[PDB]
């Protein structure tokens, strides 16, 4: 079981070696693209029938 | 549109060999399998003519198919749910491991191992109303075992003989009392018989009556 | 020659029958007999159904069926809750047109439960005797089945109403129904006994297909307990009244009127029997009572 | 030795843990508290597809959002029109036993696999005009749980053997091998940029992979139980997943946290599929309720249910243009909802 | 993939005579079959049609009545009974095959037709192009017009293409206007909508010089346009 720890170790440090941008500015990025494609989301503004394939 | 309308002739086309092969399907039988590496499935298998392995054998103007899916190999938890609604579930266990163990864990018999894997089937939420029929195999091999040994070894409590006919039975019995839903599924344990090769008969008349009481159980006929 | 223009009072006193101006002990105790009767038809019929409906799963072909029992079983307990209301003086209030209409309730309401049983029965043995564990089944022979049942009772109620009766033969016709004919009543009862016959073949396959089968291999208390109560009800609510009726038909000097209103009554008692001999085995349906 | 490495390996989860808290500068919901609703939203069955004799699994639409594909242990893999709702095809399956299904996005291909450990690959637009399989791809010794196209030649696959694999079709061997997953993996959902797919095993974690190199970038834990689905939102900056737990929850990549939980008191059946709408705004979630909720997903608000299927519903998914969602049930109907 | 028929040759007017088209290689029990014949010197016209498991079988007017059409799947045959010829039925009568699903390419592939001499509320395409010179490596514009707005409420505009080549069948183009056959090159290009269509390549060679036919399929029977020659 020597060699699954020996991968196991090198995993976590690659992953711990990343840069980590705040919640802070992310919560803002989701909040912006949403608000963005805001107006072209058919299911959260619901379309006329004449523009409604369905 | 005179395209769009022999659209729908398709659809009616595709329609008329979906019902055909749906009903074809009806009429086949299917039969679920599990078991110990050592059970007898195989055994059973043989008598009966990678992945899940499907087996088809006609007998007695009635088609059968039987799903040995142990080679699976993989978590029951998430695909086990695509068996349900089976006609019966074949299950084998090999009564000669009643003095054995698994080499990989320490003491747990495989006889305690067996039954802890009919445990979780014979109450497990999917199959519910399901039938199970129980093969035990390597009889022959657990008479002459038994003249040897004691049966002590694997159930602590035994008020039995060391012979075959009260042997057997005691296991026989141990293993059906797993079951909680007695009042909905029936358990027809039977005994590899070698020569006759009856244990295909058994299961064709087991599985008629898994139909007929089931006819009878839908229509509150029972 | 025939006579629509006489009232009932000349039917009556054409047949060995008595109007009955004046109420009686007999009269009485029959009316609550009855009336118990047809309230307990009706209220065990209410239940049946709005059980049948209101579980999805009481929505199969068999469960139709029994829910089909249930409605011709309250239609039979509001024919004979009608027919009372009817007899004694109150009878003396009668027309031809209206006496056949009470009659014709009668004759398709008791035709309708007939059938349902037949209907059951049948069904019973073609779920028995497919060979498969799913066979996903449709709605259509139920519905077909269903169609017959009530075509069949319809025609049965409707056949003495309009042409089958003796009003142009005064002669030759019964001696209780003083209007409908030995030819109509030879036909129910003959219907009815060929229906019964049925229904002791058919189950009595079932019982036997079931024996040799599972045998090869508890289920036979319990088949057979059923088999025997479903018939036995049928056999003590029907041998009276079906002999009875052959005898007026038949058998001449047979004193047949005396015991009519009771074996009717019995008749009727076999539709009170019905959605409790067709709910007590159902585990689930007949919890579901709550 | 053993324990060096472990206790080693115990304090990389540490720093991990611990940049994870110090990058918690304020929570989804907090940042989200003066966003106003997305309302009421009633969705209703538009197209009801029939003609399964058995329940489906899978479906997967098609990149010009009116084709749909569908898989059923009846062994039929059908290729629906959701306009029309007429069959356009129906391919016999070898296996019965289906669990996934891929349409391709040029449209020339399916794919479907299951319990037979194969990758089926039909291709469609054949000169004879029958669905003929092209490539089986066996390398995987467990069922397999998902499939995704990336081109007509590469399709990435997760399969019950703990290993999600790249393919190349035409040669019919794995270009690149993933593992690290401790659990049986269950879902992949593809990047939009097609560089990057997350995965979701039965270890109850998501791991976040590089097609190209083959390696594990993250992993994300949270959940309790199996992870059954995954999604990426709309920007490729964000995934969500659906566990036993009957919990979604909201990851982040550039974050490497979790955002939301889209939790109720009322609900307690196992997440079956989940799936986002082309804003991102709202996160469809097909539990075992036998229903499928719509969740608000910036303010974790359930806001709409799509109650219409008699079985739990397997499958759902939504169009690339957003106008429509179909969910899959285990009563044998697709039902289209706009 | 080919198509063969078998008949045809030298009948006396008034004799009924029987055409087989032999399919070979392809699942011929789900392709809707035509028959397209073309006058020695006039252009194509359409005759008969079978659907997928004989389901809907149409006919033209000049034919209706007359002409008896069946086809055998298991022996992939299909067959066509003629009966009392006339002079006007002296025509080379090609097969062509047509599977119709959504985004489908009917009229596809073309059998190599039989020689037919016997001894002795329908849309109208126009297209008054005819024997127009052109030369290699320039552009050349087709130009058609319909006597109906071909655009069906969906947005489809059931306009196809066909290319005839010198002595050769029939050769699909554009299966719907905007749209490209398979194995064409993508010189070919076709824009249009309601009742004006257009035919653009955009370089040519001595391949493709040839004879251009207008088909609509907005409603049967199927009528044809006029032949336009490349002139070379
Ligand atoms: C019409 C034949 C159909 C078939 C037989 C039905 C049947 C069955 C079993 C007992 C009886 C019958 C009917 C007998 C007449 C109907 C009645 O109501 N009689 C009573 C007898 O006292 C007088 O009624 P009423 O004269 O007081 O109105």
């Amino acid at each position: 079981s020597i060699a699954q720890a020996r991968k196991l170790v090198e995993q976590l440090k690659m992953e711990a070696n990343i840069d980590r941008i705040k919640v802070s500015k992310a919560a803002a990025d989701l909040m912006a693209y949403c608000e963005a494609h805001a107006k072209e989301d058919p299911l959260l503004t619901p379309v006329p029938a004449s523009e409604n394939p369905f | 549109s005179a395209e769009d309308k022999a659209a729908v002739e398709r659809s009616k086309m595709i329609d008329r060999n979906l019902r055909e092969d749906g009903e074809k399907a009806a009429r086949e039988v299917k039969l679920l399998l599990l078991g110990a590496g050592e059970s007898g499935k195989s055994t059973i298998v043989k008598q009966m003519k990678t992945g899940i392995v499907e087996t088809h054998f006609t007998f007695k103007d009635l088609h059968f198919k039987m799903f040995d899916v142990g080679g699976q190999r993989s978590e029951r938890k998430k695909w086990i749910h695509c068996f349900e609604g089976v006609t019966a579930i074949i299950f084998c266990v090999a009564l000669s491991d009643y003095d054995l163990v698994l080499a990989e864990d320490e003491e747990m018999n495989r006889m305690h191992e067996s039954m802890k894997l009919f445990d979780s089937i014979c109450n497990n939420k999917w199959f519910t109303d399901t039938s199970i029929i129980l093969f035990l195999n390597k009889k022959d091999l657990f008479e002459e075992k038994i003249k040897k040994s004691p049966l002590t070894i694997c159930y602590p409590e035994y008020a039995g003989s060391n012979t075959y006919e009260e042997a057997a039975a005691y296991i026989q019995c141990q293993f059906e009392d797993l079951n909680k839903r007695k009042d909905t599924k029936e358990i027809y344990t039977h005994f590899t018989c070698a020569t006759d090769t009856k244990n295909v008969q058994f299961v064709f008349d087991a599985v008629t009556d898994v139909i007929i009481k089931n006819n009878l159980k839908d229509c509150g006929l029972f | 020659q025939c006579f629509y223009n006489e009232s009932i009072a000349f039917f009556y006193n054409r047949s060995g029958k008595h109007l009955a101006t004046e109420w009686n002990t007999v009269s009485k105790l029959v009316m609550g007999l009855g009336i118990t009767v047809c309230i307990f038809i009706m209220l065990a019929n209410l239940l049946v159904m709005v059980a049948i409906y209101v579980n999805r799963r009481f929505h199969f072909p068999i469960y139709y069926l029994m829910a089909n029992l249930a409605a011709a079983d309250f239609f039979a307990g509001l024919a004979y809750f009608y027919l009372m209301f009817n007899t004694g003086p109150n009878t003396r209030r009668l027309t031809v047109s209206t006496w056949l209409l009470r009659q014709g309730l009668i004759d398709t309401s008791l035709t309708a439960s007939v059938a349902n049983l037949l209907a059951i029965a049948i069904e019973r043995h073609i779920t028995v005797f497919r060979m498969q564990l799913h066979t996903r089944m449709s709605n259509r022979r139920v519905v077909v089945v269903i169609v017959v049942i009530w075509t069949m009772a319809i025609v049965m109620g409707a056949i003495p109403s309009v042409g089958w009766n003796c009003i142009c033969d005064i002669e030759n016709c019964s001696n209780m129904a003083p209007l409908y004919s030995d030819s109509y009543l030879v036909f129910w009862a003959i219907f009815n006994l060929v229906t019964f016959v049925v229904m002791v073949v058919l189950y009595a396959h079932i019982f036997g297909y079931v024996r040799q089968r599972t045998m090869r291999m508890d289920t036979m208390m319990s088949l057979l307990k059923t088999v025997v109560i479903v018939l036995g009800a049928f056999i003590i609510c029907w041998t009276p009244g079906l002999v009875l009726l052959l005898l007026d038909v038949c058998c001449p000097q047979c004193d047949v009127l005396a015991y009519e209103k009771f074996f009717l009554l019995l008749a009727e008692f076999n539709s009170a029997m019905n959605p409790i001999i067709y709910s007590y085995r159902d585990k689930e349906m007949s919890a579901t009572f709550r | 030795e053993l324990d060096q490495l472990r206790q080693e390996a115990e304090q990389l989860k540490n720093q991990i843990r611990d940049a994870r808290k110090a990058c918690a500068d304020a929570t989804l919901s907090q940042i989200t508290n003066n966003i106003d609703p997305v309302g009421r939203i009633q969705m209703r069955t538009r197209r009801t597809l029939r003609g399964h004799l058995a329940k489906i699994y899978a479906m997967h639409w098609g990149t010009d959002s009116r084709l749909l594909v569908s898989a059923s242990q009846d062994g039929k893999l059908i290729i629906w029109d959701s306009y029309t709702t007429n069959k356009v095809h129906a391919i016999p399956l070898r296996s019965s036993w289906v669990m996934t299904c891929a349409y391709a996005p040029s449209g020339n291909y399916v794919a479907c696999g299951g319990l037979d450990n194969i990758c089926s690959i039909y291709n469609l637009k054949t000169r004879e005009g029958n669905v003929r399989v092209s490539r089986e791809l066996a390398g995987h010794t467990g069922y397999l749980s998902c499939c995704r196209f990336l081109d007509d030649n590469q399709i990435v696959t997760s399969s019950g053997d703990t290993t999600c694999a790249l393919w190349d079709i035409e040669t019919g061997q794995q270009t690149t091998t993933f593992t690290g997953h401790t659990g049986d993996v269950m879902s992949l959902s593809l990047a939009p940029d097609t560089r990057l797919f997350v995965s979701g095993a039965c270890d109850a974690s998501a791991k976040l992979w590089d097609v190209r190199e083959g390696m594990c970038r993250q992993t994300f834990t949270g959940h309790e139980s199996d992870i059954n689905a995954i999604c990426f939102f709309p920007n490729g900056n964000a995934f969500a997943t659906g566990s036993d737990d009957a919990t979604c929850r909201l990851f982040d990549l550039r974050a490497d946290q979790e955002l939301m939980t889209y939790s109720h008191d009322n609900i307690i059946c196992g997440i079956t599929s989940v799936s986002f709408s082309k804003s991102g705004r709202l996160l469809l979630a097909g539990y075992d309720d036998f229903n499928c909720n719509v969740w608000d997903a910036l303010k974790a608000d359930r806001a709409g249910v799509l109650a219409g299927h008699d079985n739990r519903v397997s499958c759902l998914g939504v169009t690339d243009d957003g106008m429509a969602v179909a969910t899959g049930s285990w009563d044998s109907f697709l039902k289209i909802w706009n | 993939v080919q198509l063969v028929e078998s008949g045809g040759g030298l009948v006396q007017p008034g004799g009924s005579r029987k055409l087989s088209c032999s399919a070979s290689g392809f699942a011929f029990s789900s392709f809707g079959m035509h028959w397209v014949r073309q006058a020695p010197e006039k252009g194509l016209e359409w005759v008969a049609y079978i659907s997928s498991g004989s389901g809907t079988i149409y006919y033209a007017d000049t034919v209706k009545g007359r002409f008896t059409i069946s086809r055998d799947d298991p022996k992939n045959t299909l067959f066509l009974q003629m009966t009392s010829l006339r002079s006007e039925d002296t025509a080379m009568y090609y097969c062509v095959r047509s599977i119709y699903y959504y985004g489908s390419s009917p009229f596809d592939f073309w059998g190599q037709g039989t020689t037919l001499t016997v001894s002795s509320s329908d849309i109208v395409m126009t297209q008054a192009t005819s024997s127009v010179p052109v030369t290699p490596g320039e552009s050349v514009s087709i130009s058609c017009r319909s006597s109906k707005s071909l655009l069906h409420s969906n947005g489809n505009t059931y306009l196809y293409w066909f290319l005839q080549r010198p002595g050769q069948s029939p050769q699909l183009l554009i299966y719907r206007m905007s749209n490209l056959a398979s194995g064409v090159p993508d010189r070919f290009s076709g824009s249009g909508s309601g009742t004006a269509f257009t035919l653009t390549i955009s370089r040519l060679e001595a391949e493709d010089v040839g004879v251009y036919y207008c088909m609509q399929h907005l409603e049967y029977p199927l009528t044809f346009g006029a032949g336009t020659k490349l002139e070379l």
